[PDB]
């Protein structure tokens, strides 16, 4: 199951600040300076 | 000298040794080059320990722990201050004009 | 704050007092495990190499790599 | 509530003189410690369905709980869909509710919709997400349109491939998954390396954006010498009146 | 082990692996106690606090194929799993080998 | 590519890849690192408990900051933006390093020898552990509503008494946010209890005479 | 050089667009880690902008550089 | 402090009742192993085995740093955090330090995980100032995540699939594992709403 996947939880993240009405951790913005490491193009 | 550099709106464009020119012009600021806050510190802790420079102890600005603290901070730098103010005039009486 | 590092040394002995000149904190640490007066929540300097070497480990991960090209 | 944590004062109290008065359900637990105190917006409550089901814990013992399916939703962009069961009504919609604060998304009111058609299918319903200038759909999908804040989209929903197409989860849960799959204006044109505007915009130096990078010595005409740039040639930088 | 009329290997086989007591041990309101209360290292790790399996999420769907699609990954390490992992309780001990020796 | 960047990386990777390589007394620039860092963080240190009470204090007041950013956008209605962000953080930051000139006086108190400043500063170590919170905030507050409700020649005294005295940038919301907050009824009632003593008792009485009068 | 390039292109609107993409595949799907001309190359380009977004790309990419082991220089000051 | 409270209301009631009862013993099971430290030694576990001169393994240490701070401060939840943690040790880039780290001989991860106690220590990310050297030394004296020869616990969630395919005898070769209904007498409580795993017995 790839729904539950760091890239998603980050794009979810990422579009549920967008909207203004959403504080948001510091983590995302810490992911976003520090993605996560993928499997692919390897 | 911290209350007077947040006054300036020139300090950040001054460099370290404008700014001790501009303050003491002495021994005391003059290092003997890179300047730094820990080199000053280095400096002073020497000169403590021989010991040409007397610190008072305990913490002379006082903030943030009792809602009186700027009485207790005004109470420990009278005596420099007045110093400060009148050892000048005494400096120049002294020269027998 | 834009004070300089001549008014932050100023500032920081101002704060501080006698202590800042005094000895430093791993040296009361080590007085007081040295006299046998140390609590139990404070981590003991029981080993200088391997305290050492956590150190350098925990430096080195911030260690600046070599950019300059001859 | 938005203060979960802070100064906590000896002689004055957690609560505040203008506070909104809470339900007789409405308790503080229900969103969970990653998005306690972080939503800016309130949110209202439509209920889906209530439902009675036979649940079986000994081959002895069968109790008839509730089944609770709903959906949280701001008209600022935030909503979320979930569904619980529990011995009873409010217990069932609390921890529907929790459910749908644990399942919570978000899209983008830029445009107050979509920007391109999107045709999804869970196994068997299959639901198509289209811009409009309106709102154009039936009253229960047009609900959670208004809860998701899109007021310029169409939804359409086909349930022909279910095995139960009068079950009510499909139509809300098919809607959901419609709108986390739309992308927006911004993140394709960030995905695509061009500005937002050049896509949904008619103005005419956007053709230029269509093209790909070519050198500007390449495309004018060259001179005498070889290539050389359109600004310095006096005729072309130097308008006609002077 | 109070025994009741029963068995006690039948007795406590019945209040850990059985559907009541992992729903009592979720949170049911079941008839008395079906579970075990106190257990240390001792609990099973299938019904662990930490764990991913929680039979009251479980309650909703009324078939497999849907806890297979919609239920979320199981939690794989907690500290119930730390313990076993230092007692060595992830797999089984193997018995004596039936395969070749008699059926007495 | 074999550059100076790549070989630099290289050449440091084969460094810390080991434990041999960069030990004490082998590699004069990461001694020299490390003496800078130690050199560093000799001044800047605090005693362990001062560093908790700090951590706690510093968890409280970044805590306030992010509740009145969230007073204030849900006051005007406001999106979250990155402007917004980037103003939290700068004022998370100047409360904290504001934070760390508050308690270099604890720590040197806590180190001095005395035992009136020993105690003191064990005082404020408890108090901030437990998380109660300072005085010092209170008094902020106060004289932070006192000065937005002045008039001008009260508002000049109070800004010439404390120009000189470092006080912390303290926002509008963490004002609204202690001044709306409902009192305690415990509290006052274990404090009448304890300043006055049987007409303090005939005082509740009554309160709770005209209390259990206006329920009917 | 092709983020230097793009740092001062002003042929299209979205050269800040392209350079973060491009900096995206360089790093994700090239696999390449930036060093310091890359860090210098792409700030440049994000201190242009002033929107609040780009701003903070910007200061998140000067932390980054400083916490991967890349000390800040008069470049990344200025 | 509300462990000690715990115990002193288990101490309360042992001394009332004049037994060992289970529900006591199930309050304070429940209050000591509240805290999060596990998952934070598995991050810190994983930053040991790196190194400190890569940039790859720079990158993987400050991701898992971010990910341990954010479980401690109580931002993210575990499930979300376990998945990250997951997805950063099954790379290969991780796996291939490890071996380079097993191939040395002279491996720095017990200074790396000295330092991580230090740093759990310093940060607050435990519930009493000196618990975490005492967790170090579980590590270190008992089977645990830091004598793994790779950093991470041994489970095959953390292992890779392609890896898991060779190796062990699964229910079909050439996610949430289920017994199918086809097995009406499996066991005495088994089913098929009992969930099977590949590498451990959980029951």
């Amino acid at each position: 199951n790839e729904k539950y996947e760091p890239w998603e939880h980050m794009k979810r993240m990422g579009r549920l600040v967008g909207t203004g009405f959403y504080i948001p951790p510091e983590w995302y913005n810490h992911f976003r300076m520090f993605p996560p490491i993928n499997h692919n193009f390897q | 000298v911290w209350q007077g550099e947040a006054n300036d709106k020139l300090s950040p464009y001054k460099s370290d040794e404008e700014i001790a020119l501009e303050n003491d012009n002495t021994f005391f600021s003059s290092l003997s080059t890179r300047r730094s806050k820990f080199d000053y510190l280095e400096k002073w802790r020497d000169m403590y320990r021989h010991g040409t420079l007397e610190v008072p102890e305990g913490p002379t600005l006082n903030f943030g722990r009792t809602p009186d603290d700027h009485k207790e901070t005004m109470a420990a730098l009278v005596r420099g201050w007045y110093q400060r103010n009148r050892k000048e005039p005494a400096s120049e009486e002294e020269l027998k004009r | 704050k834009a004070l300089s590092p001549y008014a932050q040394a100023l500032r920081h002995v101002a704060l501080r007092g006698a202590t800042a000149f005094g000895p430093g904190a791993k040296e009361m640490e080590l007085d007081m495990l040295r006299k046998g007066t140390l609590p139990a929540d404070y981590r003991p300097p029981v080993q200088g190499r391997w305290d050492d070497t956590i150190e350098r480990w925990a430096y080195a991960w911030q260690f600046p790599a070599e950019e300059e090209q001859d | 509530d938005l203060y979960p944590e802070g100064f906590q004062w000896k002689h004055k109290l957690n609560t505040e003189y203008n506070q909104w008065r809470s339900n007789t359900w409405l308790t503080p637990d229900l969103i969970p410690k990653e998005h306690r105190g972080r939503f800016l917006c309130n949110f209202q409550l439509n209920i889906v369905a209530y439902d009675m089901r036979v649940v079986k814990f000994s081959p002895k013992d069968h109790r008839q709980w509730i089944y609770c399916v709903l959906y949280v939703g701001s008209g600022k962009g935030i909503a979320g869909w979930g569904r619980a069961v529990a011995p009873s009504t409010q217990e069932a919609k609390k921890e529907a509710i929790r459910e749908a604060f644990s399942n919570i998304i978000a899209v983008d009111l830029e445009q107050e919709g979509p920007m391109y058609p999107v045709r999804v299918n869970a196994d068997g319903v299959r639901v198509l997400l289209y811009p409009a200038r309106r709102i154009v759909a039936n009253f229960r999908v047009a609900d959670i349109l208004c809860a998701f804040g899109f007021q310029h989209a169409g939804c359409r929903i086909n349930l022909k491939a279910t095995n139960n197409p009068k079950s009510p989860t499909h139509t809300v849960e098919g809607v959901f998954e419609a709108v986390k799959a739309l992308r927006s204006v911004s993140e394709i044109a960030a995905s695509r390396g061009k500005v937002p505007h050049s896509l949904i915009y008619n103005i005419y130096p956007y053709l230029e954006e269509i093209r790909r990078r070519k050198g500007m010595m390449a495309m004018h005409p060259p001179g005498k010498d070889g290539l050389l740039m359109p600004d310095r040639v006096v005729d072309n930088r130097l308008p006609d009146h002077l | 082990i109070n025994s009741g009329d029963q068995s006690p290997y039948r007795y406590v086989e019945e209040r850990l692996y059985s559907k009541p007591s992992r729903l009592d041990r979720e949170g049911v309101k079941v008839n008395k106690t079906y579970a075990l209360q106190g257990l240390g290292d001792l609990e099973p790790l299938r019904y662990g606090a930490n764990f991913g399996i929680s039979e009251k999420d479980a309650l909703k769907y009324e078939t497999v194929a849907e806890k297979a699609k919609y239920m979320e990954p199981p939690i794989p390490y907690s500290s119930l799993a730390a313990r076993k992992l230092a007692a060595g309780a992830l797999w089984p001990a193997a018995p004596d080998p039936e395969g070749m020796i008699s059926k007495e | 590519l074999s550059s100076g960047i790549n070989l630099g990386r290289l050449r440091l990777a084969e460094q810390f890849s080991s434990m041999n390589g960069w030990q004490s007394k082998e590699d004069p620039a990461f001694d020299a690192y490390v003496k800078e860092r130690r050199r560093k963080e000799n001044y800047e240190a605090f005693d362990q408990r001062v560093e908790r009470g700090y951590a706690a204090a510093a968890k409280l007041h970044k805590a306030e900051i992010q509740n009145a950013v969230k007073r204030r956008l849900k006051s005007s209605g406001a999106k979250f933006t990155a402007e917004t962000l980037r103003e939290m953080s700068s004022a998370v930051t100047e409360r904290l390093a504001w934070l760390r000139d508050v308690w270099a006086q604890i720590d040197a108190d806590y180190r001095s020898g005395d035992s009136a400043r020993q105690e003191t500063a064990a005082q404020e170590i408890s108090a901030a552990l437990r998380g109660e919170p300072n005085d010092y905030m209170r008094w902020v507050y106060e004289t932070k509503r006192e000065l937005r409700f002045a008039g001008p020649v009260g508002r000049r005294a109070i800004q010439e008494e404390l120009q000189a005295a470092e006080l912390p940038e303290v926002l509008d919301e963490e004002v609204n946010r202690y001044h709306d907050l409902k009192l305690n009824m415990m509290e006052i009632e274990r404090e009448v209890k304890a300043k006055y003593g049987v007409a303090g008792q005939q005082h509740w009485a009554e309160l709770q005479a005209a209390k259990d009068e206006e329920y009917i | 050089l092709q983020l230097k390039a793009l740092a001062k292109d002003n042929s299209q609107l979205n050269s800040l667009p392209e350079a973060i993409q491009l900096f995206d595949q360089m790093e994700n799907v090239y696999g390449f880690i930036a060093s310091r001309p890359h860090y210098d190359a792409m700030m440049f380009h994000l201190s242009q902008s002033p929107r609040p977004e780009m701003r903070l790309r910007c200061e998140e990419l000067a932390h980054k550089m400083e916490l991967m082991g890349i000390v800040w220089n008069a470049n990344t000051y200025l | 402090d509300t462990e000690f409270q715990a115990l002193v209301e288990f101490i309360e009631g042992a001394s009332y009742d004049q037994l060992i009862s289970g529900r006591r013993f199930k309050k304070v099971y429940d209050v000591l192993s509240e805290n999060d430290d596990m998952f934070i030694w598995l991050c810190h576990t994983a930053m040991s085995v790196l190194n400190p001169g890569d940039m790859r393994s720079r990158l993987i240490y400050n991701h898992l740093r971010i990910l341990a701070e954010s479980v401690a401060s109580g931002e993210m939840t575990q499930r979300t955090a376990f998945r990250f943690f997951e997805s950063a040790v099954r790379s290969p880039a991780y796996r291939e330090i490890a071996k380079r780290q097993l191939e040395g001989g002279a491996a720095t991860r017990l200074a790396g995980i000295s330092a991580a106690a230090d740093v759990m220590r310093r940060m607050g990310l435990t519930r009493r100032p000196m618990s975490s050297y005492f967790e170090l030394y579980q590590r270190i004296v008992e089977r645990s995540e830091a004598m793994t020869p790779w950093g991470f616990p041994p489970l095959f969630q953390f292992e890779e699939r392609l890896s898991l395919e060779p190796r062990l005898k699964f229910f079909s070769r050439a996610r949430i594992f289920w017994i199918p209904p086809t097995w009406n007498r499996a066991g005495r409580f088994l089913g098929p709403h009992v969930t099977l795993y590949p590498g451990m017995t959980p029951d």
